[PDB]
């Protein structure tokens, strides 16, 4: 017997159908969403880490001259310098006293931990949802795991399956991505080869394995002081470093719905947003026959007491008559109310009770007990605390019964205007047609 | 307000109906030097209470 | 590493009243998950109040 | 309360009764340990000082 229905995104509610075939007694499922995780697809856009500065001992020719040559090496930097008359721990050697030549070398490589201590830009699009879900009904147990897109179908003890597609397509990940340790950052890093010295990406890799290197921190050298062997540089910090102190925020403390970042792999878990499609497939050996069922006669309402609170705070009792003791599948035909359990034994007694949540001063919702049917209209009193720590366990919808106490008040004050409005009408328009009879 | 307003207008617009139907059907009666019929002079308030 | 200390909590209409007592510089941090969040994150050094 | 003026109360210097009140809260000992670990709000007085 096919079925469908729809169930909220929300982590614990306690999701109830219920399906009623003509022929066979009511049954009733109860479903909740233990875990879900939203999985980004990543293209890896290249990788950065701190650097490293080399810088070879210097070369002086001296009595003599020296070339400067090129190389291919990340930010390469080689000059000459001439005049040089320099000093060692026992005497000044290069003894022809002013043809001299110091030649200075410098250039840039990865760090030695960059494949320990790094982070990584992507760029993310086209979420996936896992989600892990519990199932019970009859007498069947079990949490099972489902890729909730139309193209996975699980069967739970003859039961077959199918999540659809998420009705909302929001994902909390920006278009580019930066990823660090385990935090996520929604940053827009410059493009591959186009970094600037001083921030992120002053050195840039496509992998951490790779071989090519792009660097640029303006890497300067000075002409060396009189008397000395010491090769001076100037360049611009590691734009790693200054990134770590100053990236700010991050999404772990920021992404909307109360979801929770992690990493490796990257993605959003518990997020609560929209709702969930359920296609249902079920075989015949989960009904029962209307013959072995209890019959339920004369079903009839009552509340004791009502308080919209976030637990079950509504206490409603059902009286009946019944021919043998049994079982029944209890339901509440609206979401202005929730029950708690889904089955219920019915005795000779006649007299059964429930527990129901509520969000609204005056709920009006109609209960079904195996077959039976009947209608529970209450009136419901705020709850005195202020704070609690369990989420809420209504649908949380708040107008109210158009039979209740506001509403009839409403309904008394314009029934009364109205009135009085069509009587000054029927006034006038007498006047009118006498006024046209002469 | 919504509502308040609502109330207002609709009250007021009653009055002015009663208003102008009592106005449409008393001035024929302020054109001639006649009886103000007792009977409805009782039911309907009219300027003169027993003058003519 | 250790672990601070449990704030004191006072229940409020909407508003949590929130007593911090650290013995070093720890980090506090909150936000609420609604559809649009009220992003903060503080380094508390010493005894203090805060409203959430 | 625990944490302002107060949380440690006495009728007199030489009552032998006293009323506190600091949330002291026990906790579970580390495997492989014997340290009976504690957790508790500092002394009020000293912050009102
Ligand atoms: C369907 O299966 C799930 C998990 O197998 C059942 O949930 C489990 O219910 C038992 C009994 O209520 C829990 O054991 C108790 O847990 C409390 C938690 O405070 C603990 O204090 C007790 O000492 C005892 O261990 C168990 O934790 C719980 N499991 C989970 C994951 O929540 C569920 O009850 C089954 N359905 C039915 C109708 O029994």
């Amino acid at each position: 017997y096919e079925h469908s229905t729809v169930m909220p995104n929300v982590v614990g509610f306690p999701y109830k159908a219920h399906i009623e075939r003509p022929g066979y007694s009511p049954l009733t499922l109860q479903m909740q969403v233990v875990e879900t995780s939203l999985e980004p697809t990543l293209n890896l856009e290249y990788i950065t880490c701190e650097y490293k500065t080399v810088v070879p001992s210097p070369y002086v020719k001296c009595c003599g001259a020296s070339e400067c040559s090129t190389k291919e090496k990340p930010d390469y930097q080689c000059k000459v310098y001439t005049g040089v008359y320099p000093f060692m721990w026992g005497g000044a050697y290069c003894f022809c006293d002013s043809e001299n030549t110091q030649l200075s070398e410098a250039y840039v490589d990865r760090s030695d931990v960059c494949r320990h201590d790094h982070a990584s830009a992507y760029k993310a699009h086209t979420a996936s949802l896992k989600a892990k879900v519990r199932v019970m009904y009859g007498n069947v147990n079990q949490t099972v795991d489902v890729y909730v897109n139309g193209d996975h179908a699980v069967t739970i003890g003859g039961t077959q399956f199918i999540f659809g597609p998420l009705s909302s397509a929001w994902t909390p990940f920006d278009n580019k991505i930066v990823v660090y340790k385990d935090e996520v950052f929604n940053q827009d890093f410059p493009p591959y080869g186009s970094g600037q010295p001083g921030r992120f990406g002053d050195i840039q890799s496509r992998t951490v394995e790779s071989n090519d290197l792009y660097a640029n921190t303006a890497l300067k050298l000075a002409r060396p002081s009189p008397g000395m062997v010491h090769v001076p540089y100037t360049q611009t910090p590691s734009g790693f470093k200054y990134w770590l102190k100053e990236k700010g925020t991050a999404l772990n403390t920021k992404a909307p719905f109360g979801c929770q970042i992690k990493t490796n792999p990257v993605r959003a878990m518990n997020c609560a947003v929209g709702n969930i499609p359920v296609s249902m497939n079920l075989p015949d050996s989960a009904f029962t026959r209307i013959v072995e069922a209890p019959t339920i006669i004369d079903l009839t309402c009552t509340v004791a007491t009502c308080t919209h609170s976030s637990d079950f705070g509504g206490v409603l009792t059902l009286t009946y008559k019944t021919d043998k003791n049994g079982d029944c599948s209890v339901h509440s035909h609206s979401n202005v109310a929730t029950l708690q359990e889904a089955t219920a034994k019915v005795k000779t007694a006649g007299k059964v009770t429930l527990h129901f949540s509520t969000a609204s001063a005056s709920p009006s919702f109609v209960v079904s007990l195996c077959s039976a049917r009947a209608t529970c209209s209450a009136s419901c009193e705020p709850p005195k605390d202020h704070i609690v720590p369990y989420a809420a366990s209504h649908s949380n919808v708040v107008f109210p019964d158009m039979s209740g106490t506001a509403l009839s008040w409403v309904q008394k004050i314009s029934g009364g205007l109205g009135a009085f409005a069509i009587g000054a009408i029927l006034v006038l328009v007498v006047v009118t047609c006498i006024g046209l009879r002469r | 307000v919504g509502m308040s307003l609502l109330a207002l207008i609709s009250i007021f617009a009653s009055c002015y109906m009663l208003v102008a139907a009592r106005s449409k059907c008393l001035t024929p009666y302020a054109l001639t030097p006649g009886a103000a019929v007792p009977w409805t002079l009782g039911i309907l308030c009219c300027a003169p209470r027993a003058h003519a | 590493v250790p672990m601070a200390r449990e704030p004191t909590v006072i229940h409020g209409k909407r508003e949590v009243t929130l007593h911090l007592h650290p013995d070093h510089p720890t980090l506090f941090s909150y936000r609420t998950l609604g559809e649009d969040p009220q992003y903060h994150e503080e380094w508390v050094t010493a005894a203090v109040e805060r409203t959430i």
